[PDB]
Order: C-alpha cells, then structure tokens, then sequence
C-alpha cells in the first residue's frame, strides 16, 4: 500500500517528512515478509 | 515584546532557565497569530518540565512561515533555519506591520538567497563571501553570476497580508533525560508514603 | 515510530488525539512483539 | 540566437518539447545581463 516497491524510488520523489512514513510501510510489510518465513522454518524444522 | 528582532539571516537565540514558565498567558492571549506545537500539544505545557528552554526569535514574510514546519524544504528552511526533524517545541508567530513594514520598503530585513550547502539544524551563518553561483571562479566582491548571498524582503504597509512582515519565535525545548530547570505552574503536595 | 515508548509521557505531553495516534504505535508493536514470543512460545513448548 | 525578435507590444511564444533543455550552455555564458527564476533555484532545473 506504499507508492511503491523500491525504496530509491520513494526517497527520489517525496520529501523526508513523508517519504518516512512510505519507508515505514516497506518496513512493516517486509518485515512481517520475513516473520512469515522464519515461522514456517521454524514449524518445518520441528517437522525434520 | 524585546524592542527589536533580528533579519532571519542572524536569528536571535535567548536561552531559558532556572524559572517558571505559565504557558497559559501565552497560549491564552489572542495577540499570536500562531502557536503551533509538535513534540508537545499547547494545553499540556503547564503540566510539564523542561532540562532547557529554547526561544530562537526572527522576523519573516507572513507568506512563508509555512516552511518554519520541520523537514520541510524551501528557501527558508534549506539556508537560513533548520529545525531538527523530531523537533519538540512550539512556533509562534504574529503581524507586524505597525511595528516593522515601513512605505520606503523595509531593506533592514535580509534573508541568504544563496549558501555552499543545506546547514544543520539550528546552524546560524552571517557570512557576506560571494556565492559562484556559475560555473566560473570569481574574486572580490562582483561578477556575472557571483552573487552577494543575503537578499532583503520587500516590506510596505500598502502590501498585503503575506507580503507583510511576522515577528516569530521558536520555544524548542528537551524532556525526562538531564534535571529540570524550566516548570509549570502547577504546586507541589506533601510527599506521603 | 512514536515519540516515545513511556506511556504515561505520551499521556502527559499530548492531547486526547495526539496522543491517540502515537498510543497506537505502542499498540501495534507491543501487540506484535508479544504475538512474536507468543509463538516462539508455543514452537518451545512442542519441542519440551 | 535568432536574426529578429518580437517586440512586447505583441511578444511572441514558441513552445518547446520532445527534447533536452540541457541550461549548462544557457545558464554559464556570460552573454546575459539578468536572469531571475521565481519557483525554483537555477542549478536542479537541470533535473526537475
């Protein structure tokens, strides 16, 4: 829900005040991206 | 209400301290015609302490104090006042023109047009040097393109609001990390246990 | 993304809605964190 | 560099498009007297 995907693009078109709070949804979505996938390693490595 | 302030090229700072600070004479009167906080609401500044007060006074055109906001950009707060980006304080501002706009054109008042670079937050800069705006070295005090760097606001009674001058003053201040000097009016009470 | 993570001084230097938003912040990654261990949590106890 | 201007009485207009305003030629030649640009500062109009 960011103007966009890749972070030089946000900083090359807003200024710092908002462009923060795209980067602060990059932020919240790849980091949820990245507990997603350390829970299923996790619930996989208990399986082997 | 000091009798003068200062072109925005050469803000003024007044360091506060040791003292009780009522906001609500502040915030209450009509005579501002901003007070706008950030790190802080206006109500609630009598319910707090400060480790330092900050009051940075200047005067500038009715038409730009919308750049005083912090980590805007712009001509005022790229090279003549910077406020740090999680700045906690409050800005005020009020007309002047019965005080400061003057019918010749009030050229008192400068501001930098030009600088080297973006300065820092709260970084003050008086310096005259010339700015090489083209490509060219350039010497002495003239030349195409080389620029005397401070530039004066236009200021006449006849000009309309926007084009009228403000006096401003910035209350930056810093909470709960080093002892508090500056309280609000509030009482104490007998400390039970 | 707050202005702090002390509750009470989000409380005491802000209004009913100023503090609102920020408190909110708290919330989101306060709820998260806890949702974070409380999953580890349940991955130990299996393991146990 | 054009052989005859317009007078301001009936100033002319071209409009200028499809292409490269690159301003080092224009903006560093020392064959002007005055030039005042009142939305932008003269150096980033080579990227805005």
């Amino acid at each position: 829900g960011a103007i966009s995907s890749v972070l030089n693009d946000i900083l090359a078109r807003l200024d710092k005040v908002e462009a923060e709070v795209q980067i602060d949804r990059l932020i919240t979505g790849r980091l949820q991206s990245l507990q997603t996938y350390v829970t299923q390693q996790l619930i996989r490595a208990a399986e082997i | 209400n000091a009798t003068r302030f200062a072109s925005v090229y050469a803000w003024n700072r007044k360091r506060i301290s040791n003292c009780v600070a009522d906001y609500s004479v502040l915030y209450n009167s009509a005579s501002f015609s901003t007070f706008k906080c950030y790190g802080v609401s206006p109500t609630k500044l009598n319910d707090l302490c400060f480790t330092n007060v900050y009051a940075d006074s200047f005067v500038i055109r009715g038409d730009e104090v919308r750049q005083i906001a912090p980590g805007q950009t712009g001509k005022i707060a790229d090279y003549n006042y910077k406020l740090p980006d999680d700045f906690t304080g409050c800005v005020i501002a009020w007309n002047s023109n019965n005080l400061d706009s003057k019918v010749g054109g009030n050229y008192n008042y400068l501001y930098r047009l030009f600088r080297k670079s973006n300065l820092k937050p709260f970084e003050r800069d008086i310096s005259t040097e010339i700015y090489q705006a083209g490509s060219t070295p350039c010497n002495g005090v003239e030349g195409f393109n080389c620029y005397f760097p401070l530039q004066s606001y236009g200021f006449q009674p006849t000009y309309g609001v926007g084009y009228q001058p403000y006096r401003v003053v910035v209350l930056s201040f810093e909470l709960l990390h080093a002892p508090a000097t500056v309280c609000g009016p509030k009482k104490s009470t007998n400390l039970v246990k």
